[PDB]
């Protein structure tokens, strides 16, 4: 709710936010955030496929 | 080599592999008959046409 720009600017610029984690059997929240990259286009306007 | 990062990694150092391959001999041998008898022809000498 910042605005248009500023959520534009969150979803590319950091993480929005607590996603899963690769390579792992079940989907754990990755804390640390080293050499994981991802967005979710999802979670940028709240709907689902 | 390896790149450097910014973020808070566990940094991997100067790695080197050093791996070898082995050789591999093959062996081939095929079996020809020649008979006692004209083996025992060309051990002689000639006199008739």
């Amino acid at each position: 709710n910042r605005g248009l720009y500023n959520m534009v600017n969150e979803y590319s610029q950091r993480l929005g936010g607590h996603p899963a984690t690769s390579n792992t059997e079940v989907q754990f929240v990755v804390i640390a955030g080293t050499d994981v990259f991802l967005e979710q286009p999802c979670s940028f306007l709240q709907e689902a496929f | 080599p390896t790149i450097a990062h910014g973020d808070g990694r566990r940094p991997s150092k100067q790695r080197t592999f050093i791996v070898v391959k082995n050789c591999h001999k093959h062996h081939i041998s095929t079996e020809m008959e020649l008979s006692m008898l004209d083996l025992e022809i060309l051990h002689s000498i000639p006199e008739t046409p």
